Parts: structure tokens; sequence; C-alpha cells
């Protein structure tokens, strides 16, 4: 109640540290910056001071996350259709929907489109696909499947234009992210026959994708619903 | 321009942002670095100068004249800025060009009366700037060169009568004889803001860590427009207290005549 | 390693001067000096190979 | 308004020179140490040229990189105040200038092996401060001097010269007035040889004249080459004296 | 011209109470947009600011963001291209202090400011200086609407050709533009523009609250 | 000259053993082995550069008067990273090409205790980042002449607690050691490439005269006195002064100049030409009457 519910960018919310008196003992509230907030420095009358300042126009929400007691409060600002979602960025362990841009022999490079959130909902990264400003990622041949990691035919796994759900092992370099489809819930999700020329195809077996329209069957790496 | 590591920049800031400010070199907050100036080396032009800084920064200014009708030609002094190996279009070039043209306007910081020939014709002055090399904002470097050049410029002398309204004689100039261009070129000083300190003639490494900067013009023994705050770099730019702005204007106001005195020597 | 060399034909420097002990540098540990180092650096190549 | 001739019966030209005189030559090495690896300031007559050699160094773009030879670039900046009448527009994109730049590159591509600096770039920046005829020949001499100052290996000197023709006899080293009056031939000469790196004729020239005109130019270029060696050696002697 | 249609080249061109209106988020082409309209006396100014970013730059090793600002002539061709570059350089010197750059490493933020119109009435028996505080107002709104983190609200004012931009409630300065005018107006212009700043600030904050609501 | 020293000049653009000339012939003895700076045709050997003729054994070469610094194997150089790519950095040294570094040529924090990780090649920017300065030794040489660097030592690594300055590489020669301790509690690092680092003397330097997790931290020593800072500035200016006079920089020369410069109260007085020229001249004459 002490801190305003809604803060515009540049509005002071709460100081660095805080405390209160209850049950005959001092409870220490530790304020930490979050999404929409930024800890900056302000000085008055020759006095230095650090306080949590909102950087986005939104309602403000706090949440506790972890003799003498001990506490930790998370201060953040939430906006409040169009969605932007910049804070969202591919990090080790996240699941990401990608599209195959090109196929090589020892690997398969793609481009990042959307990223799966946490408890399905997704965060769509809006970018121009005809420029190259879109985040690029590379799926190694050893990261295709846990079964027989050594010898893997990349032609019989992915295909130019096919949508692949994967999980990023690491950032890698600025060029390529590291992608693995080793587990069951990862693999080619949406695809069409003949590089997109034919009809839609659906996933049946983990290593087989069929099309219940033209009766065409192409070998892919399919995931599990 | 200069590339420095995070460690070096912080050390520089500590050295310069200190209450007793120390230049990495050891200069005082009002001391300029030694420069060399050559003049009158382009016989093809009416005036010329060449300034060399201590860091190898070099600028060449040329002054050419042209008889124009001042009734149709509003601007009687045109500044042109260039750099070899550099595209003309660049943000820095046009900004300095626009800035310099304001510094040397016809009715702002220049006695345009000395350019008038007759009722109807006057001398258009073309100030061409060529920056061969520079490692910081060359605005003050160019300013010193333009000053030196304009103080050693010689224009043709008129012979015919100066009343085109009645008799209307074609502008003719006597051979050989020329008249020295008596004029008062303004100067442009650039300052650096590091914390609460203000430095005259910012070095390359100094400008990189500066919080802000000032561009202050100087003419007729007083501060004059254009006055512009400027980000010397773009990674450490911060807002500044108003007293710093007043400190900078005061700093120039007392050290400028010293600069002009060392610069006014023929 | 102590060179096994006991004679030095085609010498510009005495074998004597060649076999010597040098105190170790703080920067670098001391080693016995190759015995024909001088000869290699300052003996002249036959005109023919060139 | 005035009028003027070319060559008088008294054997005198419009400027006073006779048919076979080189203009005043001044040469200058290591003029911009803090701006380039090699530098030269040329004064051939009223011509004033700054030449900067930057390299060999890392290319700014890995796309433009040769693993067998260095990349040689030349940019000529003819300033708007080079002539008596200031040019309103920039001359940088001018087809005449692109040909000049191209010509100079072709010339020195065969004069530097350019096989010993792979994966590097040599950038040559030129600033023409003042122009008065034979600017092409002066450009050649400026690059040759600056390249040598940079310690960049080359097979030999390349000396540039300007030729002026009237009636039977050509005039050595032409100025703008003569250049205006009569057709000129620009010659690129390699070392003390008779081999031409650059042969440039842009105006009409009788076919009888050229063999003799070439002979005059080659002889004059040899004198120019000798002067350049003297100019650098003399400077070295002067510099040593200064050190002492 | 083989790029556009310039028409006949042998032809010649033709020879002859503060009020604010703020609107943001009306362009779906970019990440943030803003409309600023100001009418004082016989003089009025309407400009549009478009923000695109932050978008990742491939191979970029910059530990902070990179701001680029460009002013354009929407309708009336008045201001010189050289002068537009100068203001752009001035504007970037301001928001590099305003924008929290540490938040967008290896990224870049492009800012497009369209000066569609300005109307000038002059009686007969600088110029762009008056538009500057409106450009700052537009950009600060467009950035805040886009989601870009700003350390403080950037605003400015124009007094006798002397423009000075303030943040942290007028306590400090993020930009200073002085052209022509008169001397000894240092203290006066700093006080008059500070009032314009506070006025422009509250309307800017209210604007976000309104549209955001 | 109270505020600015402006030297002026009019009417001029600027101010002011066998002889060798271009097209010159050095020798006509076909027995010679032609080295750098030369070229040959049958018996005749010509010069390709302007310099002095050098005869070592049977190897005839011409040493140029000017040129780029050349990396020899085993040189102690100081370089600033130019680019990070793949599993290597390219570090500016000041030669024709950028220095080459291999992820396997550097030493990780925690060292021997540390276990090999395949994430290091993707996180090289956390060790060396563009702009960072460092000590390094020229480990090997490529075919063209490029250098491969290494920092596999406590002596080598990221630089901090000081300031950078550079002189022509010709003024710094090879020696037994290029790191030196000087009066004023400051330490100089004289790279053979001409790149010089002046810092506050650390424990490492002191030990030589007689934490492995923070070997890549951008953070400086939080406690650096003004007396050290003002010493660095003075050492910097005198080094620039020695360089201005074409004087070879050596540890003896630097300390000698540093104490000799004490005549001048303000450190900023050392930037003027006449001061620099006299300081260098006083050093040469001092070595004259002492030698």
């Amino acid at each position: 109640f002490q801190f305003p519910e809604i803060a515009y960018p540049g509005k002071l919310i709460c100081p660095q540290y805080g405390t209160e008196n209850k049950d005959g003992e001092d409870i220490i509230f530790n304020y930490v910056p979050g999404p929409g907030t930024k800890l900056i420095q302000y000085e008055h009358n020759g006095r230095t001071l650090e306080a949590i300042t909102a950087t986005l126009v939104g309602t403000v929400r706090c949440e506790e996350e972890k003799r003498r007691t001990v506490k930790n409060i998370l201060v953040s600002v939430l906006p409040g259709a169009n969605n932007d979602f910049a804070n969202n960025l591919p990090k080790e362990g996240d699941i990401v929907l990608t599209r195959v841009t090109r196929l090589s022999l020892q690997r398969a490079n793609v481009e990042i489109l959307a990223v799966e959130d946490k408890p399905a909902t997704f965060s769509v990264s809006q970018a121009s696909s005809d420029l190259g400003e879109t985040f690029r990622g590379i799926i190694r041949s050893q990261d295709v499947r846990s079964t027989d990691r050594d010898r893997v035919k990349v032609i019989e796994c992915f295909k130019p234009g096919d949508i692949v759900r994967a999980q990023v092992l690491s950032l890698g370099d600025g060029t390529n992210y590291y992608l693995t489809t080793a587990r069951n819930d990862l693999g080619v999700v949406f695809a069409r026959a003949a590089n997109g020329a034919g009809g839609l195809m659906y996933a049946t077996d983990w290593q087989m994708m069929t099309s219940p329209v033209t009766g065409a069957t192409e070998k892919r790496k399919c995931a599990k619903p | 321009h200069m590339s420095l590591s995070v460690a070096e920049k912080s050390y520089l800031y500590d050295s310069l942002a200190s209450t007793p400010s120390i230049r990495p070199d050891g200069r005082l907050p009002h001391q300029f670095r030694p420069i060399e100036i050559f003049t009158d080396f382009l016989p093809s032009s009416n005036g010329s100068s060449r300034i060399i800084a201590s860091d190898g920064s070099e600028c060449i200014v040329s002054i050419k004249s042209k008889v124009v009708d001042h009734h149709v030609e509003n601007e009687l002094l045109q500044v042109d800025v260039d750099i070899a190996g550099q595209r003309d279009d660049a943000l820095v070039v046009e900004t300095i060009t626009s800035l310099l043209n304001k510094v040397l306007k016809s009715g702002s910081g220049v006695d345009s009366s000395k350019l008038q020939l007759t009722k109807k014709y006057s001398f258009k002055i073309f100030v061409d700037v060529l920056v061969i090399s520079s490692h910081s904002h060359p605005i003050s470097l160019i300013s010193f060169a333009i000053y030196s050049a304009l103080n050693s410029t010689y224009l043709p002398k008129l012979i015919s009568a100066f009343d085109d309204l009645e008799v209307e004689e074609l502008p003719t100039f006597h051979d050989y004889d020329m008249v020295k261009l008596d004029i008062n070129p303004p100067l442009v000083f650039i300052l650096a803001v590091v914390g609460n300190n203000m430095l005259l003639d910012p070095a390359a490494n100094e400008s990189e860590v500066a919080n802000n900067g000032l561009i202050i013009s100087w003419s007729n023994g007083k501060i004059t427009s254009p006055i512009r705050s400027v980000a010397l770099n773009d990674s450490n730019v911060k807002s500044f207290k108003p007293h710093l702005l007043k400190q900078g204007l005061a700093m120039v106001e007392k050290y400028a005549p010293d600069v002009v005195r060392s610069l006014e020597n023929l | 390693f102590i060179p096994l060399l006991k004679e030095k034909p085609n010498a510009l420097k005495p074998l004597s001067e060649s076999l010597r002990l040098v105190d170790d540098d703080e920067n670098n540990p001391s080693h016995y000096p190759h015995p024909y180092e001088y000869e290699i650096d300052h003996q002249e190549y036959s005109p023919e190979i060139l | 308004m005035s009028r003027l001739e070319i060559y008088s019966p008294e054997g005198l030209r419009l400027d006073g020179r006779r048919w076979n005189e080189l203009r005043r030559f001044e040469s200058s090495i290591n003029t911009h140490p803090h701006a380039a690896d090699g530098s030269s300031y040329m004064e051939q007559g009223n011509n004033k040229i700054i030449t900067l050699v930057k390299g060999p160094k890392e290319p700014r773009l890995k796309s433009q990189m040769d693993t067998s030879k260095a990349l040689l670039n030349v940019s000529v900046n003819i300033t708007k105040f080079s002539k008596f009448e200031r040019s309103k527009s920039s001359h940088k994109n001018e087809r005449r200038v692109l040909e000049i730049q191209t010509s100079l590159v072709r010339m020195f591509e065969k004069n530097v092996m350019l096989n010993i600096y792979p994966r590097t770039v040599i950038d040559i920046e030129i600033h023409v401060l003042e122009q008065d005829g034979g600017i092409m020949g002066s450009l050649i001499n400026g690059i040759t001097l600056a390249l040598i100052d940079a310690g960049i290996s080359m097979f030999d000197y390349i000396s540039g010269i300007s030729v002026g023709l009237y009636d039977t006899t050509p005039l050595l080293d032409t100025n703008s007035l003569e250049e205006n009056a009569m057709s000129t031939v620009t010659l690129g000469v390699v070392g003390k040889s008779e081999k031409l790196s650059l042969l440039l004729v842009e105006d009409k020239i009788p076919l009888d004249r050229l063999e003799n005109v070439l002979a005059i130019g080659i002889a004059g270029a040899h004198r120019v080459r000798d002067l350049m060696d003297e100019e650098l050696r003399k400077h070295a002697q002067k510099r040593v004296s200064n050190a002492s | 011209d083989r790029r556009r249609l310039l028409g006949p080249a042998a032809a010649k061109p033709m020879a002859f109470e503060q009020e604010l209106s703020l609107h943001t988020g009306f362009i779906e082409n970019c990440n943030g947009s803003a409309l600023v309209e100001a009418r004082s006396l016989g003089h009025q100014t309407s400009l549009i600011s478009a923000v695109y970013g932050p978008r990742s730059i491939r191979g970029s090793f910059t530990s902070q963001g990179t701001i680029s600002i460009q002013l354009k002539n929407g309708l009336l061709e008045k201001y010189n291209t050289n002068e537009l570059k100068e203001v752009s350089s001035f504007l970037m010197g301001i928001f590099n202090s305003v924008v929290n750059l540490s938040r967008y490493p290896k990224s870049g933020i492009d800012i497009f400011v369209y000066l569609t119109y300005d109307k000038d009435l002059t009686n007969n028996p600088s110029q762009i200086s008056s538009l500057i505080p409106h450009c700052i107002t537009s950009i600060t709104l467009a950035l805040a609407d886009a989601g870009i983190e700003l350390v403080d609200m950037a605003g400015a004012g124009e007094a006798n050709g002397t423009v000075v931009s303030f943040i942290k409630n007028g306590e400090e300065i993020v930009g200073f533009w002085k052209d022509d005018g008169d001397d000894e107006d240092l203290l006066e212009c700093l006080d008059r523009c500070k009032e314009q700043y506070n006025r422009y600030r509250d309307l800017m904050i209210s604007c976000l609250m309104n549209q955001e609501t | 000259s109270e505020v600015i020293t402006i030297t002026k000049r009019n009417g001029a653009f600027q101010n002011s053993s066998q002889i060798v000339t271009p097209g010159e012939l050095v020798t006509d003895d076909p027995i010679w082995m032609r080295g750098h700076g030369t070229y040959f045709l049958d018996n005749m050997t010509y010069s390709s550069v302007a310099g002095t003729v050098s005869r070592v054994n049977r190897l005839l070469s011409v040493i140029p008067l000017k040129g780029r610094y050349a990396p020899e194997t085993g040189d102690h150089v100081v370089g600033r990273i130019a680019e990070v790519g793949n599993k290597r950095w390219k570090v500016d040294i000041g030669g024709k090409q950028h220095a080459v570094l291999m992820l396997g040529s550097v030493n990780l924090p925690g060292g021997i205790l540390r276990r090999k990780s395949e994430s290091d090649e993707l996180q090289m920017r956390s060790f060396l980042k563009e702009g960072d300065l460092l000590n390094a030794e020229v480990q090997s040489l490529f075919q063209d002449g490029s250098a491969s660097l290494h920092t596999r030592s406590l002596k080598y690594g990221k630089l901090r607690n000081g300031m950078f300055c550079q002189v022509p590489s010709s003024l710094i020669v090879r020696a037994k050691n290029h790191t030196h301790n000087l009066p004023g509690n400051i330490t100089v690092v004289l790279g053979v490439n001409g790149y010089i680092w002046l810092r506050k003397t650390s424990q490492m330097d002191l030990a030589r005269d007689t934490s492995s997790w923070q070997i890549y931290s951008d953070e400086n020593d939080p406690s650096i006195s003004n007396n050290i800072r003002q010493a660095i500035c003075r050492y910097a200016n005198v080094i620039k002064a020695l360089a201005f006079c074409e004087i070879g920089i050596t540890q003896q020369r630097i300390v000698s100049a540093y104490e000799a410069s004490m005549v001048y109260s303000n450190v900023g007085e050392l930037i003027e030409k006449n001061v620099m020229e006299s300081i260098g001249s006083d050093i040469l004459t001092a070595e004259k009457m002492r030698g």
C-alpha cells in the first residue's frame, strides 16, 4: 500500500532496503529489481541514494520468492490486441519453434520464430524474414536424436520449410544457437509434401510423417503431442 | 574514434573526474595542447591556412572570392567541409557544416560590410575546409584554421564607380593591386564535462569517458551563438546541472582572449 | 645435458670458450650453450650452393 | 579581354620558358607520420599534392579479402579550390576521375609484386591542393614516393611526365595554358627503362610527332627520376645532420 | 533521374495560450509511434515520430544499445538537409542519456521523425529552433510507448531561440541549443524553458495513462 | 602562451658508406645470396627499398630506413583485441595483420583444478572482449608472417590499474625482460611492438624483484592514490618526449628522464616541444660524459 499501484516510466516506487516492526522482532524486506523496473542512483542535497524506479507504464505487482526472520520481495511493473514481449529471449533450457532455412550435411541451420513460455502459450518474435534480422540457429547432426548419435542422415530428418520444435542447449556464437530435438516432444511439427508443394502432412510415428490426403509419406523427425 | 577497454576508461575517469582534476598528460582544465599553423601557401586562393595538432590532427582551409549580386545572394559567406577517405553525406560532416555556417553568418558574427563593393555587388566568400586527419570533434580545430585563414586573406581592389543604380558601370578591378580583408572571424571552443569538472580542448581519451560536452562560439570579446551541448561519446552521456553550463560559459569568457592573443600574431 | 663433443674441427671459437657455465636468468633457466652456435651464426656458406 | 599564342619565333612560350625546361620540382617525404604509414608532399610547379599510404593492414570487411595478394586502393580528392575558378560540384563521381583512378591502379598493379602481403589492404589517399597542368604525372610521382616511405616493396620507380606539342616540336612539362592551347601526352615511365606503365593521349596528335615526343619525354623523365633519388638521399643527409 | 519521377528538368519550381494534441500507438508498422500537434498564436507545428526496435544486429559486440535519429520533410520543403542532420545529432546526444542503454546489448533502436508540417506566418513592413522541443516530446512519447526503458522523461522549451532540455524534474540538463537571439538571457531562458518542460512533462505522462488505460 | 601555444608561418605549406638511390646497383657478384630489400637479374643485384646495404656472411640485404614492425618468434608484445570469432581472438598489435589467438593458447580461471568445457568456445567474450588490453608472447608464426599469441603464464594476461600509450616500434628493442619496476610505485610494460602499458606496481612485480578467478575482471584497484596517478602521467609524458627525439626507450632512459623532468613543477609542461627536445638532449649528453 505504501508504494503506488501503477507507475509511469521514471516514477519512484520503493528504496533499496526496507524493514518493519512485528511480533517484537524486525522483519527485513529486501527489494530487488524486476521486469519493468531498474535500480538507479539519485542524489539530493549532496546525498547519494539508490531506489527502485519503474521503466515501463504499468500496474505494479509484488511477490515473495526464495530467532530472526528473513524475507525477499520481487518488485515488477506489468503493462496495463498488440504484443511486443522484448524481455523474452532464447535462454538455455527454453523450447523454441523454428523454421528450416537451409540444409547441410553435418548440420541444419534454422531461424527462431517463437519461444515457449513457462506455466500452452508462446511468445512470437516479430522480425523481417526477407532481411536476416531474425535470430538464426543451428541444429547439430548429433543433436537430432538420442538414438544413434554418431550416424544421422540429415536429409531424412528435416526439410527446407518444415517447422521444428526444439530446445536450446546453449547460446553459441552470435550467428547460431544450439538446438536439440533429442527428446520425444521435439521434432518436425508442421510440414507439407515436396518442400511445401504438396498437401499438409501429419505426424504419426516418431521417424515417419504421413499425409492423409494424397497418401504421400515422407521421412521426417516427428514429435509427440 | 579511439577504442579503450572498460578498465582504461574507468581509470581515466578517476584521473579526470577527481576534485583536483588531472589530465592523463598532466594539463590544467584550461590548458590547450601545442599547435602549429601555416598560412598563405596557396597562391591560387585569396587566403589559406594549415593547422597541425599534437596528436597528428591536421586541417586545411582555403578562402576564395566571387563577385555576386547581394540582392539575390542572401548568404555572403559559405562554409564547405570535407575529409578524404570519408563520404560527404555523413552525419558529422553536415552537422559541422551547418554549425560553421551559423558561426560565420553575414549578419551574426562577421562584418559583412567589408565584403561590399558597390550598391549592387559584393564579395562572396567561400571557406573550404579539408580535414586530413582527426581523432576527436574537429570543430575547434577547424575554427582556429578558418580564423588564421581569414586574417591573411587578400581580395581584388575595385576601380569602377560604386553606384550601379544610376551610371551602372560594369565591375572592373585594377590589376596587381589588392586589399587585405579586414574582418573579425569568430572562434569555436569545445569543452568536456567529466563529473563536475570542465576541460578545455578535450583529448581523444578524455572525450571517450566524458559525461557531456559544450560547443561555445566567441566573437568581439564576448560569448555568442551558436552554443551547443554535444555528446562527445554515446555510451556515457548524462544530464548536467545548470551551474556546469554557466561554469563553461564563464571558463571560455576568461581564457578565450589568451587564445586570441596567441592567435592574433600576424 | 653435457655435450659429448671432445674435438671441435672448423672452429671460430675455442672449444674451451664453448664449454662454459652461465648463471640462470630470473626470466630464464640456465642451459649449456650449443658448441657451434657461433660458427653457425658467423661462418660463411660455400659460394656454390647459392 | 585578351589573346595569347603558343610558341614565338624567338623560341619563347607564354610563361617565358623555352621548349625544353622542367618546372620547379620540390619533393617531401614523411610529412604525415601520425596519419599514415607512408606520406609524401609533392610540389611540381604550382601543383600541390598530399599523398597518404595507409597499410598494409587488416581489411575492414572480411568479404573483401584476398589470401594470395594485398588489396590496392586509390582515392584521388581533387579539391574544389584546386583551380582558379572554384568548382561548385564535387568531382569524386565524375567518369573522368574514375578513369584516372582506374588508370593509376592498372599501372602499379604490374609494378608491385603484391604477392608478399596476403590478407592485407593498402589504401592510398590523395589530396590535390592546387592544380596547374600535368596533374596526372604529379599524381604518379606522389604515389611512388609515398609508397617507398611506407617501406612497401616495389620493383622500381615509376616517374610521370607531361608533354606539350606545337607544330613540329613538343614542349616539355605543360601548364594549364599550354594544356589549353595544345594537345598533351602523359607518360608513365618505369625506372630508367624505355618501358611505359602509362601512355595517355586524350587530344588529337599527328602520327609523325609521337616518336620524337616520346624520346623527349623519356629523357626528361630520367632527369626527374635522378632528381627524386637526390631528393630523398639529400633529405637523409639533412636529417642525419639534424640528428648530429 | 532513373530512381524516381522528377519530371521535366528544364522546368522551374513555384516562385512567389499554448495548446497541445498528443496521440500515441496509431501505427502498427513499428514498435512505438507518436503524434504531436502544437498551436500557438499564428504558428503551429504537427510532426510524427516512428520508432523501430529494439532489433538485434548480427555480429554486434556492443554491450549497450545504439540509437539512430533521422528527421524528414513530410510536406513543405523548408529545412536544409544539412540542418536536419545537425538537429538529429543534437537529439541523439539527449536520448543517449535518457534511454537505458544497458538493457539492450547487441541491439539497435532506429528513430524516424517525420516533420509533415509546420506553418509560419511572418509580417512584412532561429526557425527550426521552435520545433526542437516538440521533436523531443514526440520521441520521448514514442520511446515510452514502444517499451524502451527511459531513465527519465525528456522534455524541453524554446525561449528567444534558446532551447534547453531537462530531466529529473528540471534539476539537470540533457541538451542545450542556442542560436542568435540576445545575450544575458541565460537565467531567464533556463526558467522559462523549465516551465515549458514541466508543462510538457505532465501532459506526456497523462498521455500514456490515457491511451494505456 | 598562457593558454595556448600557436606557432605560425607564412608563404609556405610546411617548414624545415656508399650512397643508395632507386635504380641503383648494389653489387655484381653472383655468389651473394640475395635477402630482403633486394632483387636480382643474373649477376646484378639491385635495391628494392631506400636504406643501408647489409652484409651478414654471404647474405646481402638492404635494411629499409622506414617500415612496419615485424614479429620475431619469442617477442614480448602488448596487444588490444580487435575481433572475437570462432575459437580465437584477433588482437591488434600494430603490424600488417591482426594477432592470432587460439582458445587452447590461454589459461582459464581456477586452472589445473578447472575441467575442460565445450562452452568456453561459445563464451570467449567473457574472457577477452573487444577493446581489452593484454600481455602476450608470440608463440608461433604463420606462413605469411602473422603471429600466433599465447598467455599461458601468470606474467601474461589482461591489463588494468593504469593507462596506455604507444611509441614507434623501432624505439623499443628485444631484451631479457620488458616489464620493469620504477620509482613512484608504478610499473611499465614495454611491448616490443611499441605498445606500452603503465600501471600501479602489483604484488607480482614486487615478487620478481625480490585470485585466479579475477584475472579477466575489468575492475581496477579501488585504492589508487593521486601520487601514483600523477606519476603515471609524468612517466607517460617523458616516454612521449623520448619518442619525440627518436631516442630508444630503455628502463634506464625512462627513470633518468622521470627524475630529470622533476625540474618542471607542473606535469603538463612536458608536452611542449622545447621541453621534450631538451630532456632527450640532456639524456644523450648525460650518457656521453658518463660513458
